């Protein structure tokens, strides 16, 4: 029931602007502040800042004054926070959070108790590529075999990769992605009975929203 | 504006064991801390509010206590699920200050890692390129360096590296490693292999195949 669901990945020139969306549902809206938090690539949390949608009052941590823009609109119970000019500086994670607004002797209970799922934010001039998907099978047998996709040249983050649709889940390893001259490469290894593969199909299903890239690559053992 | 002092910056523990992180605060904030949950590929999650106040959710296992400037927050009996970055956060303002974080591992018994060679796909070749992986998987502790040889001889240049965060069921860690040619060099040698040391043997563990 409660849901804070927010915006897709944005990709920014340098310079540019853009606008992320948080959508309420299941509480009150007005009841609530909206927090925002950035968690940059490498390093922790930091608190953006808070609007109480009910006023439009805002409050900022200063590094953000000048960069960081919170607004709502009741009509659509969603917060928006509207990023400013940007450089790689403000490439990250940027979640909303809710925070109870009543005060209470010894505070709220509702400490961002409930989180949005995060807007990825690259600021960058390199373009959008898709991704290509290439199967990883052995060239030795053991009971347990070890499968793979390799996902290369892509760009912006993120991708998706699961295994048989979500049915193979156990044995997965997918590594974080490394950047290399503007692309992306990532890899994913499933681990499966020797027995099993390649009798039977193993299929690796990537997604690159970005480019509207959907791929299923099946397994099959080296020529 | 308030300056909070989270440390250590990392710990290490044993299964079962029991951990504390302490946080201090620039000026007393009058017990509003809370402390907060950030696994591995996940959204942060709430633990406690007010110094010591659980979320019913969350195991009796996990505590807080403290007053003034000084806070403490506690794992006992801690299980592999417990693997996380944790952060105290100060509410005793309008302006919230996060702590700088604490990244909690997990120790347990030395494993080698299992590592599999897997060459170019025929796909890949005839777009013109050539990229042979080496997966080293399940092993501990988590130091290890992979080398690349093509017929012996080292290549460092055109080598993606990629390590996992540690397993939250086994307390193990992961490495991908990619050595990307062309097509045109690819077909030129014939011996590629993968080269790790690692503290569980004397010698390196090797993985190499011949293409032809
Ligand atoms: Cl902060």
């Amino acid at each position: 029931e409660v849901k804070l669901e927010e915006s897709g990945a944005e990709l920014v020139r340098p310079g540019a602007s853009v606008t992320l969306s948080c959508a309420a549902s299941g509480y009150t809206f007005t009841d609530f502040e909206i927090h925002w938090v950035k968690q940059p690539p490498v390093g922790g949390l930091e608190w953006i800042g808070t609007l109480d949608p009910e006023t439009g009052g805002t409050a900022y941590n200063q590094n953000f004054k000048g960069r960081a823009t919170l607004t709502a609109d009741k009509s659509s119970s969603t917060a928006y926070m509207e990023l400013r000019s940007l450089t790689s500086e403000d490439s990250a994670v940027y979640y909303c959070t809710r925070w109870g607004k009543k005060f209470y002797y010894y505070g709220t209970s509702y400490a961002m108790d409930y989180w949005g799922q995060g807007t990825s934010v690259t600021v960058s001039s390199a373009k959008t590529t898709p991704p290509s998907v290439y199967p990883l099978a052995p060239g030795a047998t053991n009971s347990m075999v070890t499968l793979g996709c390799l996902v290369k040249g892509y760009f912006p983050e993120p991708v998706t990769v699961t295994w048989n649709s979500g049915s193979l889940s156990g044995g997965v390893h997918t590594f974080p992605a490394v950047l290399q001259s503007d692309l992306y490469t990532l890899s994913s290894s499933v681990t499966v009975p020797s027995s099993t593969w390649p009798s039977e199909t193993v299929t690796c299903n990537v997604a690159h929203p970005a480019s509207s890239t959907k791929v299923d690559k099946k397994i099959v053992p080296r020529d | 504006d308030i300056q909070m002092t989270q440390s250590p910056s990392s710990l290490s523990a044993s299964l079962g064991g029991k951990v504390t992180i302490t946080c201090q605060s620039s000026q007393d904030i009058n017990k509003y801390i809370g402390w907060y949950q950030h696994k591995p590929g996940k959204g942060p999650r709430l633990l406690i509010h007010y110094t010591s106040i659980l979320r019913p959710d969350i195991p009796s296992r996990f505590s807080g206590s403290g007053s003034g400037r000084d806070y403490s927050f506690s794992i006992s009996n801690l299980e592999p699920e417990d693997t996380a970055t944790y952060y105290c956060l100060q509410y005793d303002d309008l302006l919230l200050t996060f702590g700088a974080g604490t990244k909690l591992e997990l120790k347990r018994a030395d494993a080698a890692p299992t590592v599999s060679i897997f060459p170019p796909s025929s796909e890949q070749l005839t777009s013109g390129g050539a990229s042979v992986v080496c997966f080293l998987n399940n092993f501990y502790p988590k130091d290890i360096n992979v080398k690349w040889k093509i017929d012996g001889s080292e290549r460092q240049n055109g080598v993606l590296n990629s390590e996992t965060d540690q397993d939250s069921k086994d307390s193990t860690y992961s490495m991908s490693s990619t050595l990307t040619l062309t097509k045109d060099e690819y077909e030129r040698h014939n011996t590629y292999t993968c080269e790790a040391t690692h503290k569980t043997s004397t010698s390196p563990i090797v993985k190499s195949f011949n293409r032809a």
